[PDB]
């Protein structure tokens, strides 16, 4: 199951729920009058955040998830310098 | 500086914020440090208890021949690389464990085997937010010039450390 | 054996995995159960170069260490019209802002 | 960057902090965009934060007292309960939701030991319950004591008062303080009192059997609304306290005149009588302790009854003399399992009197 992510641009991200959940934030924004029926598709509309930037958080989330060590591959998780301020203010809004 | 209660503070801190790195794989074997460097590149280490009383962390490195194991003595309230590692370095005495790792990792990073200090092993991912903070203190020591709001900046100062 | 993807279309990106031994056409059923589309009315494009529905991901250049988490591998989507497919047209993300002096 | 303070944004805010107050309906992009405009106002503005919270203090007050009003604005205490429950029933469902954007909030300054939940919460403590609590407790009394004489009401009623006096105590270090005090004792009491003149009459007016067919089916339904009254979802085991009680109302107090009952039952094998009786006096302490004795008592005084009865046979041969015992064992196990449940206990005092009639049933002895 996966939900939707529109960035401040129209760009829809669309990421498997329990990924995108590793947000406090946006479990928050999916309850209460942002709560979805129980066979639609999941939207969440951020209005602050462009494209370059909640695209590498989606990309995060996947990070996250799959870590692991014990892998012929040692996780990394490089950030372009020209995009971190921008991507802080969204990680501290997200709260991740 | 050198005191008995001091020295135990400087060290009961330098030892605390050890734990808010991810290096610190707690009681982790000798067999499974060399499983989890054992194919890494040449440089990457990890922290971990020590089964001994003298000293209380251990570094795992991976080098020439191998994955390996050296103390992070502490005497005279300064934190000091394994005795045995012939050191040649402008610094060779620190306060943080942690200022230690990182003074080291820039420089190695940019006698028979070498031995060098490059990628730490994190226990688990770390937060998006913490990586932002790596990667702009790499980018500059200098917070407050930039375009932040002034309590992210304050995030920016609970750690230095570019790694 | 895990290779992340970044499937895309216009304006819309989808961020999944599959196996490096997996084939195209399986990742086409994929994007079948997230956009409801069939994959007869698929076109799996990779660098400008349509996929062939019986290679495998690895075999189209999908590998575990270029297909990272961290930077998923991008995979051109274009749907079909009546008869016709679109032309795979994919949107570009927000340009990042010029870098601080001090961070140079 | 252009500078966005709180006066700047505030404004186009407001409006839905206003809405969820009053739970008006919110749209999913108001509600998000409300989490972004709260985030930016903490971190751009200097002040930011602390303006929300004056802000919010302000708007929840205004609320609180139009409420306020919509409640006490009944003179009838019937009507006072209705209108409140009513009330509380919306704002406390808003207490899980405003909050939420506001996390950011408290970090500057969980949505349960929310700054703002707490300042929900707490300013309608100070305008509609801790005046009109007391009222509403002896008004929710009434309608217990209602439905114990068949009358049925909103159970949503009583409730809705627990709800208040659990989630409304500002004590910092007890949270069910006025909930032990207040509520659980009013509804403790009104209990026991029920029953301390509604037991009796029953017993007198039915059959101390029937009674106890009686003091069943009351600890059975007792027990099943004390859970939809009472604090369940928290840890404090109030459920349990008003059990205790009513144990101690229909059973404890009637132990005597209940046990009085039992070698008599034991001796008509009523089994189905038996396993009543003891189904309650295994909740009293040493309740059960007498029916042990008057089991084992039994036994070895009927056993040897058996025996002595029928030595006209059992004399000539020794397999007819273990017959007999057999018998009895057989049919003493058989009443132990049937009415005792095979209780541990029970077997105890079985296997301790039987191994007595053994011993008292012997007819020969040789020696030199």
């Amino acid at each position: 199951m996966y939900v939707k992510l529109i960035s401040s641009d129209g760009h829809e991200f669309i990421v498997k729920r329990e990924h995108a959940l590793t947000s406090g934030t946006i479990k928050a924004m999916l309850s209460g009058p942002g709560q979805f029926a129980e066979n639609e598709t999941n939207e969440v509309n951020f209005r602050e955040i462009p494209s370059h930037v909640l695209s590498k958080v989606c990309m995060y989330f996947t990070y996250k998830v799959r870590y692991t060590n014990s892998s012929t591959e040692i996780p990394e998780f490089p950030i372009a310098p020209e995009i971190p301020l921008e991507l802080l203010m969204a990680a501290n809004f997200l709260d991740c | 500086h050198m005191d008995p209660e001091f020295q135990a503070a400087r060290l009961a801190k330098a030892l605390r914020e050890l734990g808010q790195t991810g290096w610190y794989w707690g009681s982790m074997t000798v067999n499974e440090a060399k499983e989890k460097l054992k194919e890494a590149p040449e440089g990457t280490f990890l922290i971990r208890d020590s089964s001994h009383s003298d000293y209380l962390l251990t570094i795992s490195v991976k080098t020439s021949a191998g994955p390996t194991n050296l103390r992070i003595e502490y005497q005279d309230g300064k934190f000091r690389l394994d005795s045995i590692i012939c050191v040649k370095s402008k610094l060779k005495q620190f306060d943080s464990v942690v200022h230690l790792i990182d003074y080291y990792v820039q420089m190695c990073k940019d006698g028979t085997v070498h031995l060098y200090l490059t990628k730490p092993l994190y226990t688990s991912a770390p937060s998006l937010q913490h990586l932002c903070r790596l990667t702009i203190n790499k980018c500059t020591g200098a917070i407050w010039g930039l375009p932040l709001p002034t309590r992210l900046k304050d995030y920016l100062e609970e750690y230095k450390f570019q790694v | 054996m895990d290779v992340f993807l970044m499937i895309r279309r216009h304006k819309t990106t989808i961020f999944t995995d599959a196996k490096e031994s997996s084939t195209v056409f399986e990742l086409k059923r994929i994007v079948e159960g997230i956009l409801k589309r069939p994959p007869e009315e698929q076109r799996l494009y990779k660098d400008d170069q349509l996929l062939d529905d019986g290679k495998t991901l690895g075999e189209c250049g999908f590998t575990s260490q270029t297909a990272r988490p961290q930077a998923p591998a991008t995979v051109g989507l274009a749907f079909r019209a009546d008869d016709t497919f679109e032309a795979l047209r994919i949107e570009p993300f927000s340009s990042p802002p010029e870098l601080p002096d001090v961070m140079k | 960057k252009g500078s966005l303070q709180f006066e700047d944004k505030w404004d186009f805010m407001r409006p839905i902090v206003l809405k969820l107050l009053r739970q008006e309906s919110v749209t999913k992009q108001q509600w998000f965009d409300l989490f972004s405009d709260v985030h930016a106002v903490c971190l751009w503005d200097d002040k930011g934060p602390a303006k929300i919270h004056q802000a919010l203090k302000e708007d929840i007050l205004e609320f609180i007292k139009q409420a306020q009003a919509r409640v006490l604005s009944h003179q009838d205490d019937t009507a006072l309960l209705k209108a409140y429950i009513v009330e509380w029933r919306k704002f406390f469902t808003q207490c899980d939701i405003l909050p939420k954007p506001f996390c950011q909030l408290e970090i500057t300054l969980n949505v349960e030991d929310s700054i703002v939940r707490k300042l929900m919460l707490d300013t309608w403590n100070e305008s509609i319950f801790s005046n009109i609590k007391n009222r509403l407790q002896d008004s929710a009394m009434k309608l217990v004591h209602a439905e114990r004489l068949g009358e049925a009401f909103d159970s949503q009623l009583v409730i809705g008062v627990r709800e208040s006096y659990v989630n409304l105590c500002s004590n910092p270090e007890d949270k069910l303080q006025i909930y032990r005090d207040n509520f659980e004792k009013a509804y403790l009491d009104s209990t026991e009192r029920f029953y301390r003149t509604q037991a009796p009459s029953y017993l007198q007016q039915n059959g101390v059997q029937n009674y106890m067919k009686y003091a069943d089916a009351k600890l059975k339904e007792e027990e099943k609304r004390a859970l939809r009254y009472l604090e369940t979802r928290r840890e404090c085991n109030s459920v349990e306290a008003l059990m205790e009680c009513c144990v101690n109302a229909l059973v404890t107090s009637f132990k005597e005149t209940i046990l009085a009952e039992c070698q008599g039952m034991i001796k008509r094998n009523e089994t189905e009588k038996l396993h009543l009786m003891f189904s309650l006096m295994d909740k009293v302490p040493n309740g059960i302790e007498p029916m042990l004795k008057d089991l084992e008592e039994h036994i070895i005084s009927a056993g040897l009854a058996d025996m002595v009865a029928a030595a006209e046979t059992i004399t000539t041969d020794s397999e007819k003399y273990r017959e007999q015992l057999d018998t009895l064992f057989n049919r003493f196990s058989k009443l132990v399992k049937e009415a005792f449940q095979d209780d541990p206990r029970f077997l105890t005092a079985r296997d301790k009197a039987y191994k007595a009639v053994v011993n008292d049933a012997t007819i020969f002895k040789l020696e030199v």
